[PDB]
DNA sequence: GCTTTTTTTTTTCACAATCCCGGTGCCGAGGCCGCTCAATTGGTCGTAGACAGCTCTAGCACCGCTTAAACGCACGTACGGAATC
């Protein structure tokens, strides 16, 4: 073998190919389409992030909470997705405080 | 009986004025009502998230100043 | 000896007059009436600073104005000078507002 | 000692989330329950993509996604297409449309 | 005879293959050289990433394929099947690319 | 060299047709490559401003990925 | 009424192109491995925002008057769209 690791380059792609197989347990992924899986899920990591940002500053707070991103989400997302996603954030949010 | 046909045909004529239109279709004045409820449609729903979001019954300036920057017509004189 | 003006020519007049002006052209009341009936549709019993109600009309008509100086060359592009729903249905496509 | 993602219920990042959040330069704080909230939502976004990529293959008999299935998926959802207006997919096409008037008699 | 399709058929087939394919229909050599060389008003000795040209290829393919859209439309609204340099300069004045 | 011509009247017709495009004026040729060349132009401009400011020799996808996204013109798939 | 003439309409009939199939063979999806680095756990301090309690701003209800704008309608010119070339 060879000397000198690459350095790191951070991606999501263990965690597409993770939903992938509850979605659909027979089905891979190419190349190219995980760097589009990775390339959506971070514009949409900046677009809620900001808008939370915004909200956050809007109304003279220092911290961004639960509350700001399940709001930049509603303004976000179109309808349907925006319910669903809002259910799931919801979920996780109540889940993980019972977890502790 | 609804608040769109408050949009009159002679304001509707007066905005294509400005906008240098000469002649119009009779169907105009419907679309255009059609076009403005979606256009407010969607600006005050985003502004009205603002609102339910700052904890207020009330619609400021502002809530409706920063749903028409995300709408990408960013305006000017009202608190910018 | 009634005077006429032909049809056009008082268009045009309206045309000079209200590009030179700045004041909003759609009846304040109305309009008002219009913002507070659809803001109702998201949350009941709403409060509107009147320079909310004002910021919501000034965007509302430079929208409209804009959309009306695009759908004039969608027509005049199509060989006419009356503009009708197809062409403001062209511009807001090409503007990417409707698909 | 078990991750916030499992605490959580989800797949992606809980913990990855937070520290980018804190690293992105959105506000000074993080309030806990965003980086839960944000990632289960990135996730669902993600499912809801896959499960039309996934379609798009098995009906172009593959097994594998590609860029070209992801396309047609976003494309063919009203909302999704509006999500990702303004965004474009490398090598994946444009959904067959011919104009009704530009067709034979 | 020897034998001939009519004009608009080949057309229409031209259509129904690029549709269903995803590759990148610009030679890409001729593009790189042109990348080269724009970017060469810019700041000269650049070096690029292969990637980086593929990007701007990609990118460039889909804005131009899309704006033929556009395009196509603005023909049509014209009662036209033929594209023009006015159907193209129409569609970007309503984009807001152009003045 | 003088690499405009290399976008060939074929290319620019294939990409028409992925447009959807039926009837192509002998006129559009030039026309597009015009606009290419603005597009392009615009686009590397900040690609190399980027660049530039990195203190680089080498223009990266990145580099190109956000002036695309500067340009609201979004692209996927290259680090993006 | 019916024969003749004529375009439609409609069917045969070649031929190009595009679609499926299996067969082949190659290369990156996929998963395993061992290390590293960032996440977690479990400490402490500090304050940012939730909360109550108050002020008093400006947002709403309502009335009565004065026009000015909105509304119909009578009338005809000039546009749109159809057709032919
Ligand atoms: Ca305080």
């Amino acid at each position: 073998g060879k000397k000198r690791k690459r350095s790191r380059k951070e991606s999501y792609s263990i965690y597409v190919y993770k939903v992938l197989k509850q979605v659909h347990p027979d089905t891979g992924i190419s190349s190219k389409a995980m760097g589009i899986m990775n390339s959506f899920v971070n514009d949409i990591f900046e677009r809620i992030a900001g808008e939370a940002s915004r909200l956050a500053h809007y109304n003279k707070r220092s911290t961004i909470t639960s509350r700001e991103i399940q709001t930049a989400v509603r303004l976000l997302l179109p309808g349907e997705l925006a319910k669903h996603a809002v259910s799931e954030g919801t979920k996780a949010v109540t889940k993980y405080t019972s977890a502790k | 009986r609804d608040n769109i046909q408050g949009i009159t045909k002679p304001a509707i004529r007066r905005l294509a004025r400005r906008g240098g239109v000469k002649r119009i279709s009779g169907l105009i004045y419907e679309e255009t009502r059609g076009v403005l409820k979606v256009f407010l449609e969607n600006v005050i729903r985003d502004a009205v998230t603002y609102t339910e979001h700052a904890k207020r019954k009330t619609v400021t300036a502002m809530d409706v100043v920063y749903a028409l920057k995300r709408q990408g017509r960013t305006l000017y004189g009202f608190g910018g | 000896k009634p005077h006429r003006y032909r049809p056009g020519t008082v268009a045009l007049r309206e045309i000079r007059r209200y590009q030179k002006s700045t004041e909003l052209l759609i009846r304040k009341l109305p309009f008002q009436r219009l913002v507070r009936e659809i803001a109702q549709d998201f949350k009941t019993d709403l409060r509107f600073q009147s320079s909310a109600v004002m910021a919501l009309q000034e965007a509302c008509e430079a929208y409209l104005v804009g959309l009306f100086e695009d759908t004039n060359l969608c027509a005049i592009h199509a060989k006419r000078v009356t503009i009708m729903p197809k062409d403001i249905q062209l511009a807001r496509r090409i503007r990417g507002e409707r698909a | 000692a078990k991750t916030r993602s499992s605490r959580a219920g989800l797949q992606f990042p809980v913990g990855r989330v937070h520290r980018l959040l804190r690293k992105g330069n959105y506000s000074e704080r993080v309030g806990a329950g965003a980086p839960v909230y944000l990632a289960a939502v990135l996730e669902y976004l993600t499912a809801e993509i896959l499960e039309l990529a996934g379609n798009a293959a098995r009906d172009n008999k593959k097994t594998r996604i590609i860029p070209r299935h992801l396309q047609l998926a976003i494309r063919n959802d009203e909302e999704l297409n509006k999500l990702l207006g303004r965004v474009t997919i490398a090598q994946g096409g444009v959904l067959p449309n011919i104009q009704a008037v530009l067709l034979p008699k």
